[PDB]
């Protein structure tokens, strides 16, 4: 699943035994319960910009 | 950078400036608090390792505001296939003497995991490239931060599209190319070590860095950049490992 549309994840994908599929999301983020979504858990959350977000 | 423009202050919070005694080196990419990519080449001639280093929240090289954070570099790490002045594994890891402080103007660009950066991030068509780099080619460089947003295009396609000089580097699995042909926009010296930037689904990754090219914005040509992804398992491994002492570490590739 994961190779097509990275797996519908917002971020990171894990293939496991047909169909099954886990998004993971980087540190500093948790993955949301539709289990693709990625939100910030800290203040300052890599590769987003503060000054747009907070815009 | 030729053809880009000014980075509006704050928004290319994860950009590095990498200064030996107090002049410009290299660019670089902050990917955490204690860790900064660059190129393995900004460091072919440095003799002075303890003059070396990094500023955080830098835009104007004129006027100090207050954002600006410096850190000397306690160590940097260098792939063990890399050959000094030549163009592969052109890559480097740089470990902070201490942490920086994460701000409004100091934020780290996300180091994505391989499949996702192969699989997905690979075919985001544009990205941004960034640095207080030469604004034309035998040009002075910026004083404030410029960034450009280039096309990345297969490397099949990208010798199919270059003028021939038959002497130019090899374009290796460990590289990629972005940019125009039509002679308007590249990256360029004063750049290499900065970060080649992608967007996806609302956050920025470390795709590529700034490494080499033919002149800058040479017609026939596109700029030159370190495939990152590549050696994400080698970078996880070396921020998960103890210093070490002396400045400059070769670590085995793969
Ligand atoms: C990677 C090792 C070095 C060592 C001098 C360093 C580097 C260099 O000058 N990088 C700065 C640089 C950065 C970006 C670009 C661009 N996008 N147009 C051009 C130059 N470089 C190298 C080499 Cl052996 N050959 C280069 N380019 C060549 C193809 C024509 C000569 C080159 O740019
Ligand atoms: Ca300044």
């Amino acid at each position: 699943i994961c190779v097509n549309e990275n797996g519908g994840c917002e971020q990171y994908c894990s293939d496991h035994t047909g169909t099954k599929r886990s998004c993971r999301c980087h540190e500093g983020y948790s993955l949301l319960a539709d289990g693709v979504s990625c939100t910030p858990t800290v203040e300052y959350p890599c590769g987003k910009i503060p000054i747009l977000e907070k815009r | 950078i030729v053809g880009g423009k000014v980075c509006p202050k704050g928004e290319c919070p994860w950009q590095v400036l990498l200064l030996v005694n107090g002049a410009q080196l290299c660019g670089g990419t902050l990917i955490n608090t204690i860790w900064v990519v660059s190129a393995a080449h900004c460091f072919d001639k440095i003799k002075n390792w303890r003059n070396l280093i990094a500023v955080l929240g830098e835009h104007d090289l004129s006027e100090h505001d207050g954002d600006e954070q410096s850190r000397r570099v306690a160590q940097v790490i260098i792939p063990s296939t890399y050959v000094p002045g030549t163009t592969n594994h052109d890559i480097a890891l740089l470990r902070l003497h201490q942490p920086v402080v994460l701000t409004d103007h100091v934020v780290p660009l996300c180091l994505p995991e391989r499949t996702f950066s192969e699989r997905t991030l690979a075919f985001v068509r544009f990205s941004l490239v960034s640095g207080w780099g030469q604004l034309l080619d035998r040009g002075a460089t910026a004083l404030e931060l410029m960034v450009l947003n280039v096309p990345r295009l297969m490397t099949q396609d990208c010798l199919q599209q270059s003028r021939k000089v038959g002497d130019s580097p090899n374009i290796t699995e460990y590289m990629f190319c972005a940019g125009y042909s039509d002679g308007s926009k590249d990256s360029c010296k004063g750049d290499s070590g900065g970060p080649h930037a992608t967007h996806y689904r609302g956050t920025w990754y470390l795709t590529g860095i700034v490494s080499w090219g033919q002149g800058c914005a040479t017609v026939g040509h596109f700029g030159v950049y370190t495939r990152v992804s590549q050696y994400i398992e080698w970078l996880q491994k070396l921020m998960r490992s103890e210093p070490r002492p002396g400045v400059l570490l070769r670590a085995p590739f793969p």
